[PDB]
């Protein structure tokens, strides 16, 4: 890769890891895949961060909020709970280490699990409680591709922090397997059920 | 394979239809694909249906029912929103009907439903979703069933000789329980 | 299983008592042919994809 010599050097695994066109240290973006036309622009992140960790202002516009990498947006809906709140460092490093184990999980590509997860995991549509005087009937709506993303991100964490609770598991482990539960759905995972029932209730109320 | 429905057209309402003409037969013979002949010596509008036109059976009919709609007085776009929604209909009564009034009594009858600068109608009309054509003895109706029954109450209650105002009572009582559910 | 996808082509506006859900006209996108009035719960735009499991559903007004 042509390696350069300074007076401080910069480690040889760090050149080599990318200048051999890897965007982390273990995986790359440039295999990726998404199902549905509906996720394609609304999850794109084709930029190579080694961190997941970025000032990002996409909270000011609504839209804008879908150009922020999704990894960096797991990685900030892990920090949900209220004790873990103002902790980014915490959630990276577990992101971090949920990749870690998704390898050791047998799966080649964790990038492509975890997209496969948010593709699988957001519900098509869903149920509003519409008027229709006094006893509000739900009335059968099609949530949107942003939303579909956004409830999906948070089922998962959420499900995910729901089971490493009060147990000795690390959250690491059930964020990899909550997201590997929902990559290719199992009905053993918290948001392909909490997906299946409401658009179960959607169906029924239609 | 054809199909020809003809409906008369008064005098009254033949001016302002020979007015708005252009405006009138494009949705249908466009949006509709359907044949709009027009007799203005015999007064008749003729409404053909032919086998290079596409194949929807109602479409004819709803045509017929625009065309009557117009006919009885009501807006252009009040019968274009009859040709797209079928459950639009139309109702009519008699004064005599309900109360078998004579001369002035009928005459002041009629303006208890117009009310002073038509603000009697329009509220009837705007808690009811429906339009509503005043003729001489008749009355015409133009919206979905569950509604115009609700109009026809109101407007017979005003027909009974009630004060305006326990109409209005009834009217938002009616409107209220009916935009709720 | 019937996966239906759907083009957000025209905003509407925003119905229902609290005023949340848009209503909106969708343009069928494999079979551009067909144009759906359809509800969503969420943030949309113009140009939109969305995806219905019932295209032959419509969505009148909402209280």
């Amino acid at each position: 890769f042509t390696p350069v010599v300074l007076a401080t050097p910069i480690p040889e695994e760090v050149q080599q890891a990318q200048t051999e066109i890897k965007l982390f240290n273990k995986w790359s973006f440039e295999e990726v895949e998404v199902k549905d036309a509906s996720l394609v622009d609304y999850v794109q992140v084709r930029q190579p961060i080694f961190v997941a960790h970025t000032a990002g202002r996409y909270a000011n516009k609504r839209f804008r909020k879908a150009q922020c990498p999704i990894i960096e947006r797991l990685t900030n809906s892990l920090m949900m709970n209220g004790r873990n709140n103002g902790k980014k460092l915490k959630a990276v490093r577990i992101i971090k280490h949920t990749l870690d184990i998704i390898n050791v999980l047998t799966d080649q590509n964790p990038i492509q699990v975890v997209v496969d997860a948010i593709t699988n995991t957001g519900p098509r549509e869903d149920t509003t409680r519409v008027g229709g005087g006094g006893a509000a009937r739900r009335q059968a709506v099609d949530v949107s591709p942003l939303r579909r993303v956004n409830q999906a991100i948070a089922l998962l964490t959420i499900g995910a922090r729901e089971a490493a609770f009060r147990n000795i598991k690390t959250i690491a482990e059930t964020l990899a397997e909550e997201l590997i539960n929902a990559a290719k759905g199992s009905s053993t995972s918290y948001a392909i059920k909490k997906k299946d029932e409401l658009e179960r209730v959607a169906k029924s109320n239609r | 394979k054809f199909e020809s429905r003809k409906i008369m057209v008064p005098p009254h309402r033949m001016t302002p239809l020979r007015n708005s003409w252009t405006k009138i037969y494009p949705p249908l013979v466009e949006h509709l694909k359907l044949q709009v002949r027009m007799n203005l010596k015999t007064k008749s509008v003729e409404l053909r249906t032919n086998p290079k036109f596409t194949t929807d059976p109602g479409a004819l009919q709803k045509g017929a029912d625009f065309i009557k709609a117009f006919t009885l007085g009501f807006d252009l776009d009040d019968s274009i929103a009859l040709l797209r929604l079928d459950d639009l209909y139309i109702e009519t009564f008699e004064v005599k009907d309900v109360k078998t009034l004579t001369g002035d009594h009928l005459s002041r009858a009629i303006g208890r439903i117009a009310g002073k600068d038509g603000k009697t109608k329009f509220a009837i009309e705007n808690a009811t979703r429906t339009r509503i054509v005043l003729a001489d003895s008749k009355i015409h109706i133009l919206g979905g069933f569950t509604h115009i029954r609700m109009a026809r109450e109101s407007v017979v209650s005003l027909i009974l000789g009630s004060p305006p105002g326990k109409v209005y009572g009834n009217l938002r009582t009616v409107a209220s329980r009916l935009k709720e559910r | 299983t019937p996966v239906t996808l759907a083009k957000v082509i025209k905003v509407l506006g925003r119905t229902g008592s609290r005023g949340g859900v848009t209503q909106v006209r969708v343009e069928f996108l494999e079979d551009t042919s067909r144009t759906i009035v359809r509800n969503v719960k969420g943030p949309v735009r113009e140009n939109d994809i969305l995806v219905l499991m019932e295209s032959e559903r419509e969505a009148r007004r909402l209280r």
